[PDB]
């Protein structure tokens, strides 16, 4: 049963160098090629490079300018370096094994098994910051919500009326803005009748900055 | 006199199947060709060891010149020898 | 470079149905093609290598076929655990490429999106930034185009979208688009419109407000 | 009878499983009065299942079809 484990800096400023390391147990380290594959959040997968215990490396041509893969045979480990890290490099990086035992002669293995748990690397020059919560006031059924903008890092937990409102609530996944700060939208659909009677307050909790915000959303005039 | 497209040692012709299969699939595929996987003892001390190494043997394990072999979920190449 | 394409982008099927995903290549890859299944928040899991062979412990309902430039993955009867994204893979020249992927959804009736628009609040507008939020609520299928129009001029490069996972109860989707602009540029226009194009709508619906 | 390897039309290819550079592999074949396989001589033959991804006489790995090889180490055949 082959097992892989990854570690590395999960937060990098632009122009810095990415550094990840993958450790292997339960298999013949000098018997397979070992690859790195990155998946930008919400997009498809991209192969980065591969390495063998002999030191042979193959790199994706679109990344050969700034990709270096090293091997530590005495520790059953292999590392990845990505210089000049841009905002496009924000991705979940997996280390994997080429599942065919590389003989050194004949047809070459072409699949990936097993896969690592993955290490998220986020590219932003931003520091830890509390979230700014703004109200999305309601205009048949009405809709309202809260904009949790300009916070870092993840995550933020949003509830409604201290957890007393669950039906019709949609908390969207956070998006990483061009400023390097995350933004999130949490909305809820309520009957138009209840707008005059019920008080709606969204509770945004951001543990990394220790910020708890209770913003009341009130109808438009 | 010999149509053997592979390794011929003592009347036995080994033909390489470069597709990666499990041990049971490799054994069944050789059997479907009226052949068997190489015997580890038949090729261990021969020049064939540079080819049939790390491929499936008739004994159920990859043919090696020698940690905790978990070889029921592994897939390897194999040779079939027959007549 | 060899490009892998997958069609359709989304397959809508009920549990127990037979899902057939296809993967095409720009040029021939022989049988050096693999399939993967990825659930939300997990690493991809190998299903089939050599385009025909099941991986170890992969249930027999998964089958693979094809060689050269046309490949198909087939699940004879869909399980609830099988509703995920399926990725195509290949190796050629000196490299590995992946297909765009195909998400297998839960089939339901076509539901039109409920479109709402929220002008920026006064608290944020004082801070020099304006964020107009457009909400598409409880629609199906997931394909929906959201376009921002400021005084009828199509916006580009100043909006971000977020789509929820398929809902547990009604199997619908929701989308939120945030149009972030400066306070100055916000005050240089009056009409702000969110235009939604969807299968369930007879015409593109527009939600507008005046500053 | 004396071919300890692959025999295709009078040519006997012997596998060297030690990883060497192109220059070292070429020198080793030369020391055995042999040469590296010709890519065109084995590309359209059954030998491609054996000599693929090993050193060729042209300085590049023998690959099926296709079209920095200076620090790489691979196995090789001498004939």
């Amino acid at each position: 049963q082959v097992q892989l484990q990854q570690w590395g800096a999960g937060l990098l400023k632009p122009s810095e160098t990415l550094s990840l390391t993958c450790a292997v147990s339960g298999a013949s380290f000098s018997g397979y090629y070992w690859t790195w594959i990155r998946q930008p959040p919400g997009k498809g997968l991209e192969w980065i490079g591969e390495i063998h215990h002999t030191g042979n490396t193959n790199y994706n041509p679109s990344l050969k300018s700034r990709v270096s893969i090293s091997v530590d045979t005495s520790k059953n480990q292999f590392s990845l370096k990505l210089t000049s890290v841009t905002a496009a490099d924000t991705a979940v990086y997996y280390c994997a094994r080429v599942g065919g035992y590389y003989y050194g002669w004949g047809k070459k293995p072409h699949w990936f098994d097993p896969w690592g748990q993955g290490t998220l690397v986020t590219v932003s020059s931003a520091s830890t910051k509390g979230p700014s919560v703004f109200p999305l006031a309601p205009s048949g059924t009405a809709a309202l919500g809260c904009l949790v903008k300009d916070y870092f890092p993840e995550p933020v937990t949003v509830s409604w009326n201290s957890g007393a409102l669950t039906s019709g609530v949609h908390t969207f996944p956070a998006v990483l803005q061009s400023s390097g700060l995350y933004s999130l939208s949490s909305v809820v659909t309520v009957p138009s009748s209840s707008l005059g009677t019920q008080t709606y307050i969204c509770n945004v909790n951001h543990k990394p900055s220790n910020t708890k915000v209770d913003k009341k959303v009130e109808p438009k005039s | 006199k010999e149509s053997c497209n592979g390794l011929y040692y003592q009347g036995s012709c080994y033909i390489l199947h470069s597709d990666y299969k499990s041990f049971e699939d490799a054994k069944a595929n050789c059997a479907a060709e009226s052949s068997t996987l190489p015997n580890k003892s038949d090729v261990l001390t021969t020049w064939l060891i540079d080819y049939v190494e790390d491929t499936w043997g008739s004994d159920g394990n990859p043919i090696t010149k020698t940690q905790d072999s978990d070889v029921s979920q592994e897939v390897r190449k194999y040779f079939c020898t027959g007549s | 470079e060899i490009v892998l394409t997958q069609s359709p982008a989304t397959l809508s099927l009920s549990p127990g149905e037979r899902a057939t995903l296809s993967c095409r290549a720009s040029q021939s890859v022989s049988s050096d093609l693999a399939w993967y299944q990825q659930r939300p928040g997990q690493a991809p899991r190998l299903l089939i290598y050599d385009a025909s062979n099941r991986a170890t412990g992969i249930p027999a309902r998964f089958s693979g076929s094809g060689s050269g430039t046309d490949f198909t993955l087939t699940i004879s009867s869909l399980e609830p655990e099988d509703f995920a994204v399926y990725y195509c893979q290949q190796r050629s020249n000196w490299g590995f490429t992946f297909g765009p992927g195909t998400k297998v959804d839960i089939k339901r009736t076509v539901a039109a999106p409920s479109v709402f628009i929220f002008p920026p609040s006064d608290e944020q507008l004082k801070s020099g930034t304006a964020s107009v939020v457009c909400l598409l609520n409880n629609f199906y299928p997931r394909e929906a185009k959201v376009q921002w129009k400021v005084d009828n001029a199509l916006q580009s490069g100043n909006s971000q979208e977020s789509v929820t996972e398929q809902d547990s109860k009604d199997s619908t989707y929701s989308l939120s688009s945030t149009l972030t602009l400066s306070k100055a540029d916000y005050e240089k226009h009056k009409v702000y419109a969110c235009e939604v194009t969807h299968q369930g709508l007879s015409s593109p619906v527009t939600k507008s407000f005046n500053r």
